[PDB]
């Protein structure tokens, strides 16, 4: 499901069905328009993983677990330059919610028939 | 340079940290309860909150002072 992530993620860069930002998520969830949704979870913080299910374990709310800050970063690309390489300087994200508007693909009949159960 | 005529310097915004904290209180149920006034202007979205000020609330750009 990586790759699904992935592509998932590849369609919201190149349609900007992306809000990056854990307010703009928590606008989104306000606005109740909230479809899919990436968790971070045993990073390094004391008390904001508790707000973070708190805020985004709400309702009709798929659950991606995140073993790092850094490596959903550098997959979103924060700041994605010099790809003869490494990107240079990419803080760690956690939370973000897809509102993305395009849904004929190949993978998200998948991801949608894998979250559904 | 330093001239003669003092300066006062610009708004230099005080960064606040854990302010996610700080917009809604958290129990052992999933209830979540806001503690500040929600803005009802349609210029904002129904996500903002109001300013925290010790007399009456105060709206972002809408800036609209409502009183009791
Ligand atoms: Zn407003």
């Amino acid at each position: 499901v990586n790759t699904a992530l992935q592509e998932v993620l590849k369609t919201a860069l190149i349609h900007d069905g992306l809000a990056r930002g854990i307010r703009e998520a928590a606008k989104a969830l306000d606005k109740r328009q909230a479809h899919l949704c990436v968790l971070a979870s045993n990073c390094d913080e004391p008390m904001y993983v508790k707000l973070v299910e708190a805020l985004c374990a709400e309702h009709q709310i798929n659950l991606i677990k995140v073993d790092d800050n850094k490596k959903l970063g550098e997959w979103v690309g924060l700041c994605k330059i010099d790809r003869e390489g490494k990107p240079r300087k990419v803080v760690g994200c956690s939370c973000v919610v897809v509102k993305d508007y395009g849904k004929e693909s190949q993978a998200k009949d998948v991801i949608e028939e894998y979250f559904k159960c | 340079k330093s001239y003669t005529t003092p300066k006062k310097n610009k708004h230099k915004r005080k960064k606040v940290k854990l302010a996610v904290l700080k917009y809604y209180k958290v129990d052992e149920n999933g209830k979540i309860s806001r503690l500040r006034r929600e803005c009802p202007s349609d210029e904002c979205g129904a996500g903002v909150f109001m300013a925290s000020h010790f007399d009456r609330h105060y709206c972002g750009k809408c800036c609209l002072t409502y009183c009791f």
